[PDB]
C-alpha cells in the first residue's frame, strides 16, 4: 500500500527521504474522546510529549541548509512544492501535518472543569480517517490537510498498528519527497549536496527518546 | 433558620409557615403535605455541555445531601455525565442504591469522557439541586440522568 | 423574573386485578401520572417562586443533618404544627 504511492505520483521523477521514528521509553496510554467516552488505545510514538520531539526533529530537517559553490542549499530548492508558487511550503508526509507541522496546533486544546471536549487525540482520529477535510467538527474545528495543502494518508506515516486502528501504531513514518532532476545535472549536484547533509544530520541526531532509522 | 411552608387554598399561594398558620388553617391529615420539584431551564439558562458546566463546579470536604420529593415536571433539558480521571479510574461517585435518573425527560444530553475532576463531588454553582427520580442531591452521580431544580412544601386542601 | 406558567407534572398515584403486586406491576419507569395545569400563572408562578425562596433554608438545615437522606421534613412540620396549638 505504499509504494503504490511512490510510484504512482513520485518515482522516477521524485526521490524520497525516509524516516521511521520510534519511541523505546514511552508507554502506551489510554485516552477517552468526548462525548462517547470509550476507552482509545494510543501507541507509544503518539505521546504528546514524543509528538513535540518528533515535530522538533522534523523542522530542523527542513532547515537544513547545504553549501554549493556559493549557494546555500535549501530543502525548498529542491523539494516537491506541489503548490508553488502559490504556496511554496514542501510536502511533508508525516503525521505531525495533521497539525499543521505546528506545536501550538498540536497543544489545541478546548476544555473546562468537567471534560476535555477536543484535543490532538480527537483531532487525530477524526484526520486519519478524512485526511481532506478543512474542519474536524470538533469545538475546536481545525483542519487536516498539511501545509502543501494535500492530504497526509494515514497508512503512509504511521507503521505497527492493526487494521485501520491508526492509534495503536508503534511507528512513525516521515516521507520528503524530493526532485530527481535526472533531467538535470546542476540541479542534481544541488539536490545530492543537501542530501549529504541530512543523512549525517539524522544518523547522529541525539535524542535518547526516539530511535530513528531508515527505509 | 426556617424552611418555607406554602399555604394554598383555591390558588391563594400564601407563603406562610406554622409561625402564621392560622387558628382557622385545616391541617387534618398528613396526606395533605408535599413536596415538590421545579425545573430551572428556559430562557437565559443555555443547555449545551460546555456552558452547562459553567453552572456546576467541584469541590472536596463537603459531605453530598440528598432529600425526597414527591412530584416534578417534564424537563425539556436534562444530563446525563460519565467522566474519567486524567489516571483513568472514576471521576463521578456512582449512583447511591434506589437512586435512578430523572423520570421525565424530553431530551437527555448523554455524554462521556475525561476531565481534570479537581474535586471530590460536582456541585451547583448557584446552590440548586440536582433532581433525580423523586431525590434531589447536592451532587451529581456518574451515569445518571438529572434536571436542575429546586424543592418547595405545600400545605394542600382536604 | 424567568417564569413558565405551564405547569406539566408528574407524580406517583394500579389498584385493580393483580397490578397491586410487585411481580406483575408496572415498573419504575410506569408508577406515574401525569397531567397539565394551566391558566393558573399567578399559583404557578408563586409556586416557582417559593421552591427558589425555600433553597437557602433547605440548603442550611441539609448541611447541618447528619442522615444521608432526608425523608422527614413534612412529618417534623406536622408535628410543629400540633406543639404549636396543643403543646
Ligand atoms: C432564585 O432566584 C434568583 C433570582 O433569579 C436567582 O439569583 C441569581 O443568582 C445568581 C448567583 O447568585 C446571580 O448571578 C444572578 O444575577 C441572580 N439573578 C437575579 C439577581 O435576578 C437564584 O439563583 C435563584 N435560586 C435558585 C436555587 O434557582
Amino acid at each position: 500500500l505504499e509504494k503504490e504511492y511512490f510510484d504512482q505520483h513520485f518515482g522516477p521523477f521524485f526521490r524520497t527521504e525516509q524516516l521511521i521514528i520510534r519511541a523505546p521509553l514511552t508507554d502506551k496510554h489510554i485516552y477517552q474522546p468526548y462525548p462517547s467516552g470509550a476507552d482509545v488505545p494510543f501507541g507509544p510514538p503518539l505521546d504528546i510529549q514524543i509528538l513535540h520531539q518528533v515535530l522538533d526533529l522534523q523542522i530542523a530537517i527542513e532547515n537544513i541548509t547545504a553549501s554549493y559553490d556559493n549557494e546555500t542549499v535549501t530543502l525548498q530548492d529542491i523539494c516537491l512544492a506541489p503548490l508553488s508558487p502559490y504556496n511554496t511550503n514542501c510536502t511533508i508526509l508525516s503525521v505531525l501535518n495533521y497539525f499543521q507541522n505546528s506545536h501550538s496546533v498540536l497543544d489545541h486544546k478546548k476544555g473546562d472543569d468537567f471534560f476535555v471536549y477536543a484535543d490532538y487525540h480527537t483531532h487525530f482520529l477524526y484526520c486519519v480517517r478524512a485526511p481532506a477535510s478543512l474542519n474536524d467538527t470538533s469545538l475546536l474545528h481545525d483542519p487536516c490537510l498539511g501545509t502543501f495543502g494535500g492530504p497526509v494518508f494515514p497508512w503512509l506515516v504511521l507503521g505497527g498498528y492493526d487494521d485501520q486502528n491508526y492509534n495503536n501504531a508503534t511507528a512513525l513514518v516521515i516521507t520528503f519527497p524530493v526532485n530527481n532532476y535526472y533531467n538535470d545535472t546542476e540541479k542534481l549536484q544541488r539536490a545530492q549536496a543537501w542530501e549529504k547533509e541530512f543523512i549525517n544530520f539524522v544518523k547522529n541526531y541525539k535524542n535518547p527518546n526516539l530511535t530513528i532509522s531508515f527505509t | 433558620r426556617s424552611i418555607p411552608l406554602g399555604v394554598i387554598h383555591n390558588s391563594v399561594l400564601q407563603v406562610s409557615d406554622v409561625d402564621k398558620l392560622v387558628c382557622r388553617d385545616k391541617l387534618s391529615s398528613t396526606n395533605q403535605l408535599r413536596s415538590v420539584g421545579l425545573n430551572l431551564e428556559g430562557n437565559g439558562v443555555a443547555t449545551d455541555v460546555p456552558s452547562a458546566t459553567k453552572r456546576w463546579g467541584f469541590r472536596s470536604g463537603v459531605p453530598p445531601k440528598v432529600v425526597n420529593y414527591e412530584a416534578g415536571e417534564w424537563a425539556e433539558n436534562c444530563y446525563n455525565l460519565e467522566i474519567k480521571k486524567p489516571d483513568g479510574s472514576e471521576c463521578l461517585p456512582a449512583a447511591p442504591d434506589g437512586i435512578r435518573g430523572f423520570p421525565r425527560c424530553r431530551y437527555v444530553h448523554k455524554v462521556s469522557g475525561t476531565g481534570p475532576c479537581a474535586g471530590d463531588f460536582a456541585f451547583h454553582k448557584e446552590g440548586a439541586f440536582f433532581l433525580y427520580d423523586r431525590l434531589a442531591s447536592t451532587v451529581i452521580y456518574r451515569g445518571t440522568t438529572f434536571a436542575e431544580g429546586v424543592v418547595a412544601f405545600l400545605i394542600l386542601p382536604q | 423574573p424567568k417564569c413558565n406558567p405551564n405547569l406539566h407534572y408528574w407524580t406517583t398515584q394500579a389498584a385493580i386485578g393483580l397490578a397491586w403486586i410487585p411481580y406483575f406491576g408496572p415498573a419504575a419507569e410506569g408508577i406515574y401520572t401525569e397531567g397539565l395545569m394551566h391558566n393558573q400563572d399567578g399559583l404557578i408562578c408563586g409556586l416557582r417562586q417559593l421552591a427558589n425562596e425555600t433553597t437557602q433554608a433547605l440548603q442550611l438545615f441539609l448541611r447541618a443533618t447528619t442522615e444521608l437522606r432526608t425523608f422527614s421534613i413534612l412529618n417534623r412540620k406536622a408535628i410543629d404544627f400540633l406543639l404549636q396549638r396543643w403543646g
